[PDB]
């Protein structure tokens, strides 16, 4: 069982299966070890492969994971980094920030921009507030949280280059989306707090 | 009551059940920002990797493919084609030399010697058959530069152009870096200008010579074409 740490690891895992890709078969290798929790971590929750033309939900499913890690009293928060190994586009979710450190550890940590290329040996480091930060400057105030603009990446990958394009998705029907919403809270009001 | 919705209420009731979060996430749907404006003039190889281009007198625009109604509505797939080799695309359709005859008339209009320096580039015919096949029939224009290497300036016939994405793809990955490829308008229409990276790169050679200059023999130039060419060579000179 060792459910304390087994079963968190378990449903995380499970939570970036179910939202991480909307439709199409996820490529993902989850780790089976102790080592995650860990300080100083250099091995992932798990490690997914990036398809061309996919959309991945970056911003909700890192939103969820930091939920369910401070509801149990976990103090660091999580960290993506998606890296060209030259074979395939990967990201992996590590749970607190790497040893891999910005003084000449591979290809800069490259920040967020609406179009990043991505070269061979060479990654991309996301943090707690870069979402925030990177959505700051392209919607107003009132859109600005995740319940009403997610942040999601594109990947386009082709054998002459391969490029991370991140965007910002709202809801058109904004009606509907109020009424999903208030599924949500009356969900949250019916099941019972500590 | 629908007051105090934090963020822990939200991802609550999802963990409750994944379905409602699938229903948000679904919700969710429309992009920010496809559409992003232009202006003229605009080089095409320092820019984001896919683009479709819809240039229009009155603006100019450009979207991303995954969100252009033109490139969706139409087959997504189309008809890809083997243009991937430079090389073996020139070698390939050299022979077609019934068609691609307004190419040949221009630069045998000019007879200016640099008709060798034509031929030296193959990446020059690439150009007209990518812009050819995506974007309907061009009118090649050849100048000559300072440099020995000509310039070249492909016309586009067309009020409202939409540059497709697969269009940009091949010609900034396969010829891009050896030439420079901008995009600008004279008076009459829009053209995309193949140039030489300064002197900077000069790449490849094959030499046919004659073989080619025996095989014009002169074609007859349509007046059509020749009052076309014979007017944009005189305003690319007033350039
Ligand atoms: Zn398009």
């Amino acid at each position: 069982m060792a459910s304390p740490e087994e079963r968190l690891l378990d449903e995380l895992n499970n939570v970036i299966v179910s939202f991480l890709c909307d439709s199409g078969s996820l490529e993902v290798e989850r780790c089976s070890g102790a080592h995650v929790f860990s300080r100083g971590s250099s091995q992932p929750l798990c490690t997914v492969k990036l398809r061309h033309g996919q959309i991945y939900h970056l911003e909700f499913v890192y939103k969820f994971l930091a939920f369910k890690l401070k509801n149990c009293n976990y103090p660091s928060s999580p960290v993506f980094v998606i890296s060209n190994n030259g074979l395939a586009t990967t990201l992996r979710c590590f749970l607190h920030e790497p040893s891999g450190l910005r003084s000449g550890q591979s290809g800069p940590c490259l920040g967020l921009s609406t179009d990043v290329d991505l070269p061979k040996n060479s990654i991309i480091m996301l943090g707690q507030d870069d979402f925030i930060k990177f959505k700051s400057p392209l919607v107003f105030p009132a859109e600005l949280d995740l319940l009403k603009s997610m942040v999601v990446c594109r990947a386009y990958i082709t054998e002459h280059r391969t490029t991370m394009q991140f965007l910002v998705f709202q809801a058109a029907n904004a009606q509907k989306a109020s009424r999903v919403m208030d599924m949500i809270s009356d969900m949250s009001q019916q099941l019972s707090r500590s | 009551d629908r007051s105090h919705f934090s963020l822990r209420d939200f991802f609550r009731g999802i963990s409750a059940n994944f379905e409602l979060g699938k229903d948000f996430l679904r919700e969710m749907n429309t992009p920010i920002h496809v559409s992003e404006a232009v202006f003229l003039p605009l080089s095409l190889c320092t820019l984001s990797p896919g683009r479709c281009l819809r240039l229009s007198p009155f603006g100019h625009s450009l979207t991303l493919g995954s969100h252009c109604e033109i490139c969706i509505n139409r087959s997504q797939v189309h008809v890809p084609q083997e243009f991937s080799s430079t090389q073996l695309s020139f070698f390939n359709n050299v022979h077609k030399i019934i068609p691609n005859k307004t190419f040949y008339v221009s630069l045998l209009s000019s007879s200016p010697s640099a008709v060798k320096a034509g031929l030296s580039q193959p990446s020059l015919l690439y150009a007209y058959l990518v812009t050819g096949h995506f974007c309907g029939t061009i009118c090649p224009i050849f100048s000559t530069n300072g440099k020995g290497r000509l310039i070249m300036h492909l016309l586009l016939q067309g009020t409202s152009l939409h540059i497709p994405e697969t269009c940009l793809k091949l010609l900034c990955e396969n010829i891009g870096p050896t030439y420079e490829l901008a995009v600008d308008l004279v008076g009459d229409a829009f053209c995309i200008k193949v140039s030489p990276r300064d002197t900077v790169y000069e790449k490849a050679v094959n030499v046919d010579e004659d073989a080619i200059y025996e095989a014009i023999k002169d074609l007859e130039c349509g007046d059509e074409l020749r009052l076309q060419i014979i007017n944009y060579t005189q305003l690319i000179l007033e350039n």
